[PDB]
């Protein structure tokens, strides 16, 4: 187990398991800025009792975020309830407040909901499977976009942001809320009880 | 008041031969005037069943070193 | 008025037979006893612990016992010279002994921690 | 319970004098002690004398 | 429980009282080297004085 | 993380020794000292740990009292406690307050002076 | 005495010599010397129906039958002083055989070093 | 009387037998001669229970160390 | 045939204690001493020793969580346990088990920050 | 809570002699100082 902890310090930090993964960070202000939030948050208010958070690295929120993005479910942070996937209350970033963090994290979360509900597609009758297949079809082209932004993360040689990452799929993401809209009107608003044809 | 609380001390008294307490009248006069003072009466039941236990272990120690 | 603390020394030297130098070890314990905090009494309530008394002895069919007790609650309710009835009647109860029950003459055993 | 307390109360007591005596017997530079004042009696008479 | 719990915290400062006068009493080798200075002391006006 | 600035845990339990002594912290040393212990002691788990519940608890205590008046004003105070989200620890506060009601019938069992007597 | 025998009881539970029992001696000493609550039944008969009881209820019948036959022979033989303290001490003492003994931890040894 | 005391003993073997006390005969005797001098039940029960941990401690170190 | 080298169980509890702080065995001393005196202590026999009435236990446990797929679980998975016949202590397995379980429902106490003066 | 008491008693028992044993193995050293600063002393004046 003594190589293979020391393995895991080196291979990424357990953090993914519930087990929290404490990692140094620098205590700048504009690198200690959830540290910061804290302390005056601490120092302004006598009846605030400070809330447990996990301090969860950007890299491994952008990992996570691409996971979610390629229809990943069970997420750490982002849980699914009701086909809505939430975030776990109590994480926190370095380098983001929990309310901006959250923010974030709802409009990243509104649109993994929107996948999972297309994630969900079962193809029953011919034109149902065309549906399926054309879905298949663009999350494949969704997920080959996914795939390169991991591998360029996983190059580790360059710093790449949430924010890089939310732009660069920006078009992707616009694509991916028409397609939403148009398949909830198309199938989502046709009442179960209509027949195949009807359908 | 003395009256009374030489009645008292009778009927009490009475009550510890009926009940084979073995307490003698000084002993039942300082357990009464301690819980009429506010005394606990665990604590006092406590004492003075430590008493009785130290008397019963210097008989037993008594009887077999003789 | 003689300390709490006095009258309890006096009253087991009295009730052992025993000088205050024999007693030391009893002594100590005894001051333990009452400096430790105590559980709560079953019953700290002047008629329950009465009635509970008079119905344990009526239960062991010790009846002479339960007049007696009876006629001991009734004469401290009317004296009114004790401000505390529930404790002396919680202590009667605690130290009732059944009459009919031959003493537990305690086992030379207990000899052996005495030295 | 009350019974339990009272019990370990006495026999904290009993403890506790027990230990009291132990260190005595073990710690017990009073004998050494006392010899030593002896030792500081007998040179201040011997300064005196002297 | 809340009875004994308040009473095992009373018994354990209790024990830790008693065990500190014992060892005060007992270990307080103190009045030993005191004696041993004035020995020393002692012995040195009894060389001086003669 | 919000954290008040909550003076240490020493200076509250000094406090509150001082302040339930009516002596000054530095007399309340052994009262402090006894509250640390106390604090420290490990305790059964709460009866209660449901703030609706330790509400109705306290209702039914003040009602086993005859106060039903002050057990419908536990009850309408516990509403409107609930409604407002102010408290944190709800639970907790709640059942503190329930187990800390006292019967005003019930004679204060007045601590007696005696237990001073084992302190030296 | 009472104590030399108590200790030679516990010599020959143990299967040690007295003086290898000493710690378990002043265990021993030190529970006969707590002070216990009055016992629950200190009628013979009470007793004895409870000890009936509880062989009964480990589907021992047998076992149950036997120990009311001891305790008539005990009783005839009227050697005991208190039997009612002997057949509680024999009640609390029996062992269900059904009920899997919840065996020691090994871990138990370790301390004992 | 002696006769009565051996068949006291041997019933009370056989009820531990049969029970699976796991108590000998001497221990019985043992028992029984301290029951009739009056120990509490209850007492004597914590008694033979850290009695019966302790030989348990005592049969395991003697079968390690064996 | 070397029985893998099973550390005897002061061992394997000085390397929990290590696993569960966190910590090196060295580093969780007091928390190995608090563990070494807990085991030394004579614990009560566990409240069911019966195989099946423990998981029956479980089972109404998880019921009363109002875990009703859980219960149902439970029992599965104890009837699948009972078949497997790797366990030599089933008793003793399905009591812990039992006595490890965590109500999800049931809103965290919070531990006072207070208690870690004590482990200290 | 017989059972924990007796328990209790037991290791309060043994508690107490491990602590008289630690306090007497924790509290010869004295004299075998004095021995050595003795023959120190006496191979000083032997050799001087």
């Amino acid at each position: 187990p003594d190589d293979r902890s020391w393995l895991e310090h080196h291979v990424v930090h357990q953090y993914w398991t519930a087990r929290p993964s404490q990692f140094p960070h620098s205590l700048h202000l504009h690198s200690n800025l959830a540290a910061v939030w804290d302390q005056h948050l601490y120092s302004s208010d006598p009846l605030y009792v400070p809330d447990d958070r996990v301090l969860v690295t950007e890299t491994q929120v952008i990992r996570e975020t691409l996971w979610l993005l390629s229809g990943v479910k069970k997420l750490f942070i982002f849980q699914l309830i009701d086909g809505k996937v939430t975030v776990r209350n109590n994480i926190i970033v370095t380098h983001l407040t929990h309310s901006c963090l959250r923010s974030v994290l709802e409009q990243i979360a509104a649109y993994g909901q929107v996948v999972f509900r297309l994630q969900e597609t079962e193809a029953p009758f011919r034109t149902y499977q065309a549906f399926m297949w054309a879905l298949y079809k663009y999350f494949i082209s969704f997920k080959e976009e996914l795939a390169e932004i991991e591998k360029c993360i996983i190059n580790n040689d360059t710093t790449i942001t949430l924010a890089i990452v939310v732009d660069k799929l920006a078009p992707r993401l616009s694509q991916l809320k028409v397609l939403h809209k148009v398949f909830s009107t198309g199938v989502a608003e046709v009442p179960p009880d209509t027949r195949n044809v009807v359908r | 008041n003395l009256n009374a609380v030489r009645e008292t001390m009778d009927v009490l008294l009475e009550i510890s031969r009926i009940l084979n307490t073995g307490l003698d009248m000084e002993t039942l006069s300082i357990c009464v005037r301690l819980c009429e003072q506010g005394i606990n009466p665990e604590a006092l039941s406590s004492v003075i069943k430590e008493l009785r236990k130290a008397t019963e272990a210097l008989k037993a120690a008594e009887n077999m070193t003789s | 008025q003689k300390s709490p603390n006095v009258l309890l020394q006096n009253l087991c030297c009295r009730i052992l037979g025993r000088s205050e130098a024999d007693v030391a070890q009893q002594f100590q314990y005894a001051v333990r006893v009452i400096g430790s905090n105590f559980a709560p009494t079953v019953e700290r309530d002047e008629f329950l612990v009465a009635e509970k008394i008079k119905k344990e002895l009526i239960r062991q069919r010790r009846e002479a016992d339960a007049a007696l007790f009876s006629e001991l609650h009734r004469k401290l309710h009317s004296q009114g010279v004790l401000k505390n009835k529930w404790s002396i009647l919680y202590l009667l109860l605690s130290l009732s002994e059944d009459p009919r029950r031959q003493p537990s003459k305690v086992s030379s055993y207990a000899t052996l921690f005495a030295q | 319970i009350v019974n339990l307390q009272v019990e370990m109360i006495k026999q904290f007591h009993m403890q506790l004098n027990e230990m009291h005596s132990l260190l005595e017997r073990y710690s017990v530079n009073e004998g050494l002690v006392a010899e030593i004042e002896r030792l500081r009696e007998e040179n201040k008479r011997l300064r005196a004398h002297f």
